[PDB]
Formats: C-alpha cells, structure tokens, sequence
RNA sequence: UUUUUUUUUUAAACUCCGAAACAAACAAAAAGGUGCGUGACGCACUCACGAGGGACUGCCAGUGAUAUACUGGAGGAAGGUGGGGAUGACGUCAAGUCCGCAUGGCCCUUAUGGGCUGGGCCACACACGUGCUACAAUGGCAAUUACAAUGGGAAGCAAGGCUGUAAGGCGGAGCGAAUCCGGAAAGAUUGCCUCAGUUCGGAUUGUUCUCUGCAACUCGGGAACAUGAAGUUGGAAUCGC
C-alpha cells in the first residue's frame, strides 16, 4: 500500500504527515497520556521508564 | 497420530516403576502425596507438586493461566515447580493472615520480573493455597479482558465509562467458586444500586434504583448483578466496597495482567466531528474500583510482558512506592530440577543428556521457562 | 571476568537487546567452543550497524578477549573461525548504474 | 439491514459492513461506531435501540442517494457553467493536469 | 553458521546435516527475509522432537528417498531438439530433493489452506514412507531418463 | 596533566583544504593540538557537454579542522592577541576563541537580593 | 587562577574569524555567551526557581550553570552588554519570589485563623476597643 | 497544602517577564502574524 | 472568524481602482478572480491569439477568469 | 545458636526535664527512597587526525622443462589481482555537440535583433522505451518495542511548549556547527482480518482547506473526508546479476 496517500506507507513515500503517519508530537502526547501525566510536562518525562 | 502414542506408551510403563522419579544427584523428582501446598516447607525447594487436573480446574473455575496450560501441553503431566519465591509469597500472605505466637510484611504486591519467569504461575498457586485455606479471593487471571471488546458507555453521575458485559463475566467468575461462601456473608452496606446503560438496551424505563433487601447476603447481591444488565457494573462496584468490610474469612485479590490497567483500553470516544480520542483503563468503572492499592486489603497484581503493554513509571500511581517486587527467572538448581524433569517425561531422549547440553541450553534461555521447554526437544 | 554467567550489553541484560535465540546463540558459540560457560561476567558496549552486525562485533570482541585472557584457547577459536574479522561491507554505488552492480535496463 | 439508502450484511462485522453505505468509509464507520460505544459487532446482532442509534449517528452525515445526486448535480453544474473542468468532464478527459499522451486510460477505455 | 545459529550451537551435526539445515531455510527465502521461514523450519523440527526421536536423522532419511540418481537436459542435434540423460552430483542430488519437498510442501499449503508448517511436516512424512508428490517428481524424473537412454552419447559435460 | 585546560585560554580552529602538519613550523605555539574529523562534498558532473548522461566524473571538497589550546593569563591576553592579529597560517583561516572571567558586580541588584 | 577583587565569577566567551582578502565580516564574529554558576549569587530556593521557570533550559542543572548567548545585534560589543543587562534582568525578576511568598504565606495564615471559632471574638473586642 | 501553593506562585506571571527581559514576542492567540518574515535577514544585496 | 479562507481571492491591480469599468473591454488577466460584484458584465478573455468573449453570470463567481477562455483547440484525428 | 582462646573500643542522643497549641517545615543546616546529571582523575577503550608497518608465491609439500608456472598446506586480520574505485594505447565510426563556450564561411539588419503581457513546451484515435505502485497470507492494518550510515543547516536547521482531526499556524533552547537541530524502515512482541476483487490494490472524481510565490485557470506540492477503475502473476520475446 505504498501507493495509498491514506496510509502510513503511502505518506512515508510521499515524505508527508497526517492522521494516519503523524508527527512527533503525536508519540508525545500518547505517551504522556499513557502514564497519566499532565500535557504540560516537559520533554523529555523526568520519570523513569520501566 | 502415531506420533504422540508412542511417547505415550512409554509415559505410561514409566509410571508403574517408582524408581524413574529421580532428580539432580538421586534426589526424589516429586513431592509426597500426603503433602499439601500449606505443607510445603524448604526441604520441597527443587522439588514438584503434582496435581489433578480436574481438581486444580475446581479449585480455579475462572481459567487456568496460559502458561500453565503452555507447560501441561508440553510437558503432559499436571506438575508445577516448588520455588524459594512462591514459598516467600506464600508466607508472606500467611503472616499477614495469623502473625505468630524484623522483616515488615508488605499487604500489597506488584509480582514484577523478566518476562516468561513464572509470574502467573505464582500468581495461580497462590490463589490455590489461600483457596485451600478458606479465603474469598477474586481471581482474574486475564486482567486484559477487563479493558477489552464489548460495549463502553459514559456514566452520567461519576463520569467513568461502563462496560456491563465484562461486569456480568466479573461476577460469574466470582461466583463459580465462592457460591457456597457468599450465602453465609452478610451485605454490610444497604444504600440501593444504582442502574446504568445496559449492553445495547439503553436505561431501564421506570427504574433508577434496585433497593437491597434486609436478609440479603453477597450471594443475592451478586446474582443480582448476574441477572440484571443494568446493575452489573454498580454491583461489581459495591462487591468492591463490600470485599473491604469482610471480617469472618481473609479477602485476597488477586489480577493478573495487572499492566494493562495502566495503559490505554480497547475503547475511543468521539470528541469532535473528525476526531476519536482513546480512553485510559483508569477511566473504566471497573477498573478504578479494583486498581488502587492505598488501603488495607491483601491485595497482589503480578504484571505480564508477554502482552504488548509497553513502559510504564517506575513510581506507578495509585500504588504504595515499595510494592513493586522483583520475581526472579531459573536458578542453576531450578533448570537442573526442570531438565531432569523433562527428562522424565521424556521430552528429550535419554541417550542425549549431559550436563553441558542443559547447561547450554540454560545459559542460551537465559532462564527463560518457555524458551527453555522449547529448547530441550533440540539437545544432542 | 570470571563469574557465575552474567553477559550485559547497553547495560541492559543481553535477552532484552537481543530477544531473538539465533542472535543469542551466535553470541554464546565461542563460549561453547572453549567449554568455558558460566565462567565469565561479561560486560560489553555496542554501537553503529544492524542487529546481525552487532552481534557478529560482539562475538569477535568476545572472541578475542578470550584470547587476550588465556593464549591456549586460540586454537579452538581458529578452528571456527572467530578470530577472523568479517571484512564484507557495502559495496558502493557505482555512476550509470542502479546499484553497485545491477544495471539499467538495456534496450535489445 | 438497510443502513442510509444501502444493504449492510447481516453476515459481516458492522465496521467493515457500514462500508456499503455510500459516504462512509474507514473513517467515518469507526467514527459511527466509536458514538454508539460498540468496538465490533455482527450487524445481525444490534438490537432495535442500537438500530435507532445507528441511523441516527449515519443521519449526521451526508451519505446515500441525496449525496449520489449532489455529487452528480456538482459535475453538472461543473459542466453546464462550461468552465475547463466542465469541459474536461464533458469531454471524458483527465480535469486533474494528467497527460494525455500515454496515460489517461481510466478515463477513457480499454 | 550464518543460518541456524540455534543448532550450530547445539552442535552435534556434520557437513551434510549442516548444508541440509541451511538449504531447508535458504531455499524458499526471498527478499533476504530469513526470520518467519527459519520459524516455520523450528516449528517443522519441533513437532516430532517433543516425542522422542532424532528429527534430523529422519530428515537425512526422507531427503534420501527424493533424491535423483538421473536427469535429463536438452541437446540440440542437426536442428532436431533431443533428451539426453545425465548424472546428478551428490550437492545436486541434496539440492533437487529439498527443491522438490519444499514445492510439494508450497503447493500443498496453497491447494488445502492449511498452517506451512503442518504441510512441510506432512510433505517430509510423505518423503519417509517413499510416497507423496516428491516421490512422483523423481518417478517422472528416472522414467524420462529411462525413456531418452538411447538418446545418451550425445552428452557433452 | 593530560586533564582538559578549562580557565582563562584562547583557543585557536584551523580550517584548511590541506594539512596543516604539511606546514607546521607557521603554527602558533600551543598547549593541546586536536582534530576534528574530515568533512567531504561529493561532486558529480556530467563529462560531455551534452548526451552522454551514463559517463559521469566525481570531484570531492574535503574539509580539514584542526583545535590548538594556549594556556594563557589574565594580562597576558592583549599582548598575545596583538600578534595573534598578525599571523599567516599556510592556506588556511584561523579562528580565535577567548575564555576570560570577571566578576559581577551585585550592589544594582542587592536590594533586591 | 580566580578574577580580582570580590564577587560571584563570570565566565565569558567570544570569537573573532580571521578571514583572508581584506573583507573581514564573517558571521561567527559577533555572538557572545556568558556563563555563571546560580550558587554563587547567594539567592534563595523561591528566588532560584523563579529564576529556572524565567530561564528554561538555558540552565544546565547538573553543572549549577546560567548560560545567557547573545546573538541578536550586530556587534560583539553591543551582544557583551545585552548579556550583563540580561542577567541584571533574570537576578531583578527572580529577586520578586520572596515577596510573593510571603504575600501568599500571610494569606494563608490569615485565611487559617478566620477558621477559628475563638479568634473572632478577641479580634472585634480590639477593633471595637478602639474604634 | 501550603508548600504547594508556595511552590506554585512563585512562578507565574513569568512569561510577560520572560518576554520582556529577552524581548520576545508575544502572540497568545496565536493569530498569523508578520513576525516571520519581518525576523529574517535581507538578501537582496547579497542576489 | 467569520471567515473561512484567511487569504483573500487574488484581482490584478487594474481591475481594484476602476472595478466594473475595466470590464467592457479586452482583459488579458486569466489569473484574476471573478468577484461577486462583476455579474451582468461582458468580458473578453485573451486566450493566447484571440480574446475569448465571456459574460459573467451568478455560477461563474469565485472562479479564474482564464477558465472560460480555452488555449488550446480541441483536436480529431483523421 | 552456644562453649571458649586471642586482640581493640566505651559531648550526642531519650519515651527525661521545659514549652508551644498555629501549621509548619520556612535564611541556610535535619531524615529516608529515588530520577536526571556534573566536577576531579583521566583519554585505558571507542573514535578522530598525522606518520607508518603488514602480503611478497615470502615458507613447506607435490605436479611439471631444474624455468615460468599450477595444485594444496602452515602462519596470518587478510593468500595468490584481499574487496571496490580511479586510471582508458594506435586508430575507427566524416560517431555527438555551432542550442554550454569559442570559432572560418554564408545569411538577417524598422528584424532572423531587443522588451513586455498572454499562451505553448503539460495537446491525444495510436505506437515504442525507461520506471513507480500492485495483483496479496513469505500478507494488509493497529498497538508496543529495537538497531544505522551518508550527508545538510543563516534566503537556514529549528528542542520544549500552545492551537488545529490533519496539512498547517504561533513562538523560539541551541547551532555558520565531532558541541545545537529531523521517532530510519524492513525486524521482533501482541491482536484483528481468513482467501473474497477482500481491512488486497488506490486509479478516477467531488467538497472543504493549507504552503510557497506578484501570481497556482491552462499548469505546482500537501492535508481532511468521501468516491473505490484496471489488476487475481502477464504470449512471442527480452533485461540484470
Ligand atoms: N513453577 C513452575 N513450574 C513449572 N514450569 C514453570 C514454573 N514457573 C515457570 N515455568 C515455565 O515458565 C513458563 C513461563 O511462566 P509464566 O507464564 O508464569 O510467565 P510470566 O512470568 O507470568 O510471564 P509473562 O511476562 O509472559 O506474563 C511457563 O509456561 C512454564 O513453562
Ligand atoms: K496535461
Ligand atoms: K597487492
Ligand atoms: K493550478
Ligand atoms: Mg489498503
Ligand atoms: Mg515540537
Ligand atoms: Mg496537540
Ligand atoms: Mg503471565
Ligand atoms: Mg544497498
Ligand atoms: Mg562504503
Ligand atoms: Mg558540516
Ligand atoms: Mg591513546
Ligand atoms: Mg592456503
Ligand atoms: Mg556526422
Ligand atoms: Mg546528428
Ligand atoms: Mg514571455
Ligand atoms: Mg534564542
Ligand atoms: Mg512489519
Ligand atoms: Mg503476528
Ligand atoms: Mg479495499
Ligand atoms: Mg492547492
Ligand atoms: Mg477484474
Ligand atoms: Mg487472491
């Protein structure tokens, strides 16, 4: 599906982000969802991840 | 079919010959029969508990653990490893239960360790001893299952989100062992359930409330949950706070895949016209009656990394800073004790048995059980 | 360092870096060749390349530590062939063709 | 059932089945299905209120034969305005900048 | 060495299981992606190494029942295409066998839909008992250089 | 000691297309003598003026750097960068850095404390 | 060896590129940091986090390190002033941290002793005793 | 508790303080501004 | 906002002092917008060689002048 | 856990005395668990940079015209051209280039010269060449989790943070750079799909936007949602390794 602009493949070949690829910013807002932190804590987490 | 049969065969002349059940340097390979798992001293350490299968299913209604099932499959003998940890645990919870007649007793554990170390397995013959000695202990041993498939909906008084059906399969585990218990416990709190969204039926017309009757006892209460989809989740909500005030039995609970209620559920909510956003396990009804660890009851949630959970802190919430314990992989004597074990039950032949080629496949595992019970069929 | 079988890589426990058993194996093999497992504490620091690249840069600095710490066990270590460093890199791209090698598609 | 102006199947999981609805795809099914707090059912399987549900969630959004014909009243209007891309539209010619010299085959025939 | 780590470090083989190891996992490799065959191979000697027996044994035994004494390559001679017999070499022979399950194995899992290991497992079996569609490709091949053996002296290699 | 310099120094970064080792009798003297690793720009240019777009020429720029340490002091500093000013590095351009302290004067700020 | 006279050290930095061919602007030439160690400024723990919220990542904890760069004007001259009128400026708005400390802390203890049924009645006998 | 609120007021009103002392720019809406083009360098000369 | 494009349609500086006056004659500016104000006006489009007559109705607002005057002929093969 | 034999050591702090009644932990010092660093020592080690060594059939055995060689072996990181590149004889094709440049001759000089705007080089019954994406389960997707090297950065790269479903918008820690700046993917773990023109494949088209630019109609890049063509492995033939 490298040829599809609606997937993660297809926006990797077209070097562009969107819904399905997603920027940074995206791995770091999961992430601080994820561990239940506020969105205002400064990357990178002064936790310790295990 | 051949294949297995004739291993199976020689399992079963094996057995009539009592003196194949040998371990490392002459050591007997099995437990005594008269002894029990509240029997279970130092000198077992190294040694192996068998089992009935039908009874272990008896004693644990709610589902074996997939790594129990894992190593019965290969191994075809109901027979579990007596470990330093397992005891350790054990005792613990026992000191806990009766002191006696400097070493502080800790009332909740994190079971935490590589993965494939025997997490579950601890977990199960825990809940097998208190099981033994007469403990309401609720048992999950897929924790994964609380946060998902089936139905999620937002309550609208606590803000959490419902999921029923895992309510009513909550409540049927529960019940499938403590029936005769729960009929001789009194309800300690009468404030009336309140009714939620039921699974793809909505709000029950007419009815807010389901009123507890005087003589009812934690069985009606919980067959009130069973019956009803509209009140299973505010019933396992109120078994939650009736498990705290139990006096005449221990109350032990006991979670495993206790992870997955710090990461992201199965479920999304719709927070825009264009966009989904996905709901934490702490928001579900369920789990944030059961997660929390800060208060006085016995309980144990032993984490899993066979499921793709992910990293988490190290200072996890909700949780006393020093629950989390270190459950440790194989020893030397450990992988000894379960080479010689397969051995007996004839996973690898017995012309190819040496120290070195156990050793290398111990060192190779790294003390991983599964990947060693994969490996010794390979030894030459 | 003699000891009781501890192997790190990236301070981190070595089925961790490398989850995979071939990966393992490969690592532990000149150990096996010298029969001397469970003897060593072994500590080690990887950087740069591919999986298979690095275990194959920590099997020839675990070779040739073994080598460095007893003379003896060279034989059996030049009899598999560990102490051979493993010169086959990437072959550059060359101008007018595809790859390194495989050319254009030539008409008939 | 019949979901918007379509037959979902009875047989199929509803996220791929509300697929058949036209103006609904990938997104907006686990959209729809996200509002009615189901993860993955059989369509067979809903119950008369999660049916109410369901055409109510499909409702908020423009699908089905009127969005048909708004699509195909857009291309007409397109073409009777007789603009470039009416008339790329009229002609069964590429309305996008594709070359017309080797590779228009999809807009045209075989 | 480079393929099977597992058994080479477990090594109790020699040169002729070693190349039968590595050309089991080598052969239906493509695009330099080793991991998922060399797991389906693991899985395939681990099903009859759970129940005693020396699996490597019954593969040097079911590759043995594949493998070709004969073959048979084309000779053009006066413009007139002949069928000349040959010898098959020992590498050949291993080659050709192991080619041959893994295409009975292949078009087994896409004819009955079945998991690959299941009809690598089946095919190998098959190899064991002088039986299966291995079999049947080295009958065919044996009975074509049978057939063109007056057609030989008009060998070149 | 072969621990780093860190007080008052000029440091001095010699970037040149050829060695300085080449020509080093026209260093300054120095305390500590580092390089950096070298830099390259890779060219490729078509060899004829028109089509022969297989055959292709590569030409590299390769960058050299190298790090010279003086320990110095406080008033030896406009002595020394007087004729700093005035060296002739062989092919090259050199660059002075100056590590200098004062002292911060808090009475505007005391109040404040 | 340690400056003259009495004070926390400042440590500067500055660059000059000696470009051949008589054209000697170069872009490196006019930026100057200053560096200097928080410790040393003898400030308190409100007026040390005032100034770490002030600053960001400018400071370097593990060295007790305030880095200030200055780059934005033209000459080398005007960025080694801006850096000392800067640091003026973190040290006077970080100075602000005691005052609002105690503002709140007085507020907190006025706002305690209202929740106290036996404060009230000696407090208006007081401000009625003298009107 | 009071710890907190003493940890917590003293750093707020930082920000117009911040962009005072550095001379930042400050646009809390967030609206396009011609702040962008207005902080790069001329290059006419240099063409 | 009210407004859902922040970037205004682009007009060449000719049609934004006169308005509707400079539309009764040619117009070479294909890449000028048809504004709402400019209905019920004629215009001539230059195509390349020719300039192209247009009149401007309520369906051809918000679009470019220059797609109503085609550059190229459409073209048959013998 | 005790029995001995031999050697050394003996103001602080109480549950005490005296108070506070408002929680505090405050100008530093006073405790226990921790997370991220730093200095000093260094530069063992990796790496960088400069200069070198090492491989030459040098040694051994055999075949052979004792020659040149060939076939093995030892040692060695590397063995016989160690891998790869650069390096391209006399001439041939009146091979290509007057549209890179320069040039002899011929030709134009209110034009075949110079400028602007607009269009075209992007057309379209078809044919040919080079590629990209696929036709799927040796797979598609989601979550989790690993491992690079080459290069680039002031008309710039832009950390953290705020806003938007997203592309984007705001703002700017550091960096003219071994210092500062951009989640490698295949891979692995877990789960869904279960042989369908499909959760394969994304052509075509609509609507709503966004970036660059004086200007995106002919004729740009990108986002969102929707639309969902052909294609189910390809004849003769032909390419690369
Ligand atoms: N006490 C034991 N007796 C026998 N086999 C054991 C024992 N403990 C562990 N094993 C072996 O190790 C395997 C892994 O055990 P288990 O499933 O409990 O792991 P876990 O620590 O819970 O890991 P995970 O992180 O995967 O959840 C078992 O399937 C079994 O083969
Ligand atoms: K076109
Ligand atoms: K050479
Ligand atoms: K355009
Ligand atoms: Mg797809
Ligand atoms: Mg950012
Ligand atoms: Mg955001
Ligand atoms: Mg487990
Ligand atoms: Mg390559
Ligand atoms: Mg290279
Ligand atoms: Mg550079
Ligand atoms: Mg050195
Ligand atoms: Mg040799
Ligand atoms: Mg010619
Ligand atoms: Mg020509
Ligand atoms: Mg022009
Ligand atoms: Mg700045
Ligand atoms: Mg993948
Ligand atoms: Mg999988
Ligand atoms: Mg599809
Ligand atoms: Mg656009
Ligand atoms: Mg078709
Ligand atoms: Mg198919």
């Amino acid at each position: 599906g490298r040829g599809d602009s609606k997937t993660k493949k297809g926006k990797r070949f077209k070097g562009s982000y969107g819904n399905s690829r997603g920027k940074k910013q995206k791995m770091i807002e999961r992430i601080k969802d994820k561990l239940e932190l506020p969105r205002s804590t400064p990357w990178p987490l002064p936790f310790k991840l295990i | 079919d051949d294949l297995e049969a004739g291993r199976a065969k020689r399992l079963a002349d094996d057995e009539k010959t009592p003196s194949l059940d040998v371990g490392p340097n002459g050591r007997p390979l099995f437990t005594p029969r008269d002894v029990t798992l509240s029997k279970l001293s130092q000198k077992d350490i190294g040694s192996y508990f068998n089992f009935d299968e039908a009874a272990l299913k008896a004693v644990l209604p709610e589902g074996l653990a997939s790594g129990i099932e894992d190593e019965f499959k290969e191994s075809w003998r109901p027979a579990l490893l007596v470990r330093k940890s397992f005891l350790d645990l054990r005792d613990n919870f026992r000191r806990i239960a009766d002191p006696p007649m400097g070493v502080k007793p800790k009332k909740q554990i994190i079971l935490d360790g590589p993965v494939k170390s025997g997490k579950s397995i601890a977990l199960a013959m825990l809940v097998h001893w208190a099981r033994d000695e007469g403990w309401l202990v609720l048992y999950a041993p897929k924790g994964r299952d609380w946060t998902h498939g089936g139905y999620f909906y937002k309550n609208q008084h606590t803000g959490f989100w419902d999921t029923p059906l895992q309510a009513e399969s909550i409540l049927k585990d529960f019940v499938k062992f403590n029936e005769p218990r729960l009929r001789e416990l009194r309800c300690n709190v009468y404030d009336p359930i309140v009714l939620g969204e039921g699974a793809g039926v909505g709000y029950l017309k007419g009815q807010e409330t389901m009123p507890i009757p005087e003589d009812s006892t934690l069985y009606d209460l919980v067959q009130m949950g069973i019956n009803s989809t509209h009140a299973a989740v505010s019933v396992v909500v109120r078994l939650r706070k009736e498990l705290s005030l139990v006096k005449d039995v221990p109350v032990l609970i006991a979670i495993d895949q206790y992870n997955n209620w710090f990461t992201f559920s199965e479920f999304e909510e719709p927070v825009t016209p264009r966009s989904c956003r996905p709901i934490h396990a702490r928001e579900l009804t369920t789990v944030n009656a059961f997660r929390s660890m800060m208060h006085d009851d016995m309980m144990v949630g032993a984490f899993s990394h066979s499921t793709a959970v992910g990293k988490l802190r190290k200072d996890l919430p909700d949780v006393p800073a020093d629950a989390r314990q270190n459950f440790p992989r194989y020893s030397l004597d450990e992988a000894e004790a379960v080479c010689y074990y397969y051995l007996r039950q004839r996973l690898v032949r017995r012309e190819v048995f040496s120290e070195e080629n156990w050793k290398k496949i111990y060192y190779l595992a790294n003390g991983n059980g599964a990947e060693m019970r994969w490996l010794v069929p390979f030894m030459r | 360092v003699p000891g009781k079988g501890k192997f790190l890589v990236n301070d981190k426990e070595f089925d961790v870096y490398f989850p995979m058993l071939d990966h393992r194996a490969a690592l532990l093999r000149p150990l096996a060749e010298t029969k001397t497992l469970g003897s060593w504490d072994i500590n080690c620091t990887v950087t740069g390349g591919g999986t298979t690249g690095q275990v194959g840069a920590i099997q020839l600095g675990i070779s040739r530590a073994l080598q460095n710490w007893e003379p003896d066990m060279r034989t059996a270590l030049r009899a598999a062939g560990f102490l051979t460093r493993d010169s086959r890199v990437v072959e550059r791209k060359k101008p007018g063709k595809a790859k390194a090698r495989k050319s254009f598609q030539w008409v008939k | 059932i019949r979901v918007g102006n379509a037959e979902v199947p009875n047989h199929k999981p509803l996220k791929t089945g509300l697929q058949e609805v036209y103006g609904i795809g990938r997104r907006k099914s686990h959209q729809v299905l996200c509002g009615l707090g189901i993860t993955n059912k059989l369509a067979r399987d809903l119950t008369g209120k999660e049916l109410i549900d369901l055409r109510e969630e499909v409702g908020m959004h423009q699908h089905g034969d009127e969005l048909r014909r708004r699509v195909g009243s857009e291309i007409q209007r397109l073409v009777e305005v007789d603009c470039y891309r009416g008339s790329r539209h009229r002609h069964g010619m590429p309305c996008r900048g594709q070359r017309t010299k080797t590779n228009a085959r999809t807009k045209k025939g075989k | 060495x480079x393929x099977x780590x597992x058994x080479x470090x477990x090594g109790g083989l020699d040169g002729e299981q070693k190349l039968l190891i590595k050309k089991l996992v080598n052969f239906r490799m493509k695009e330099g992606k080793r991991t998922r065959v060399r797991a389906i191979v693991y899985q395939t000697f681990h099903r009859p190494a759970r129940t005693e027996r020396d699996v490597i044994k019954l593969m040097v035994d079911a590759v043995e029942n594949i493998k070709p004494i004969c073959e048979v390559a084309k000779v053009g001679v006066a413009g007139t295409i002949y069928d000349v017999p040959g010898i098959v070499a020992r590498d050949r022979q291993q080659t050709l066998a192991i080619r041959w399950i893994l295409e009975a194995a292949f078009k087994r899992r896409i004819s009955y839909r079945i998991s690959l290991e299941k009809c690598s497992f089946a095919e190998i079996l098959d190899a064991y008992q002088k039986r299966g569609s291995a079999r049947r490709k080295r009958e065919n091949l044996h009975g074509l250089a049978s057939t063109n053996r007056s057609f030989a002296h008009f060998r070149w290699w | 000691s072969t621990s780093k310099i860190k007080g008052t120094r000029i440091c001095i970064a010699i970037r040149s297309f050829d060695n300085p080792e080449k020509e080093a009798w026209c260093l300054p003297p120095h305390s500590r003598y580092a390089a950096m690793p070298d830099t390259r720009t890779l060219y490729t240019v078509l060899r004829s003026p028109h089509v022969d777009k297989k055959s292709r020429e590569q030409f590299e720029m390769r960058f050299k750097k190298r790090f010279l340490v003086i320990k110095a002091q406080s008033h030896e500093l406009s002595n020394k960068l007087f004729w700093l000013k005035r060296y002739r590095i062989l092919g090259a351009q050199y660059e002075l850095q100056f590590h200098c302290k004062t002292r911060l004067d808090m009475s505007p700020v005391l109040g404040s404390k | 060896d340690d400056p003259p006279g009495k004070g926390p050290i400042l440590r500067w930095q500055s660059r000059i590129v000696f470009a051949p061919g008589g054209d000697a602007w170069h872009p490196k030439n006019r930026k100057v940091k200053l560096s200097v160690t928080v410790k040393e400024l003898g400030l308190s723990k409100h007026q040390a986090r005032r100034l770490r919220e002030l600053v960001g990542k400018r400071y370097d904890s593990g060295k007790d390190e305030l880095t200030i760069t200055s780059e934005r004007f033209e000459h080398r001259e005007e960025n080694r002033k801006d850096c000392l009128r800067t640091l003026y400026g973190l040290i006077e708005e970080a100075a602000k941290a005691n005052k609002i400390a105690e503002d709140i802390r007085t507020a907190y203890v006025k706002q305690r002793l209202q929740a106290n049924p036996a404060f009230m009645q000696k407090l208006q006998a007081k401000i009625m005793r003298s009107k | 508790s009071l710890k907190n609120l003493v940890t917590s007021a003293v750093t707020v009103g930082v920000t117009e303080a911040r962009a005072r002392i550095f001379g930042h720019m400050l646009n809390p809406t967030g609206q396009r501004s011609p702040h962008k083009i207005l902080r790069k360098k001329l290059f006419g000369d240099k063409v | 906002m009210s407004r859902s494009v922040w970037k205004d349609p682009f007009v060449d500086a000719f049609l934004m002092k006169k308005k509707n006056a400079a539309l009764n004659r040619k117009i070479w500016s294909r890449r000028s917008t048809i504004l709402p104000e400019y209905v019920d006006s004629a215009v001539r489009i230059y195509n390349g060689k020719t300039h192209v007559r247009c009149k401007i109705t309520e369906g051809k607002v918000g679009h470019k002048f220059g797609e109503f005057a085609f550059t190229r002929k459409v073209k048959k093969h013998a």
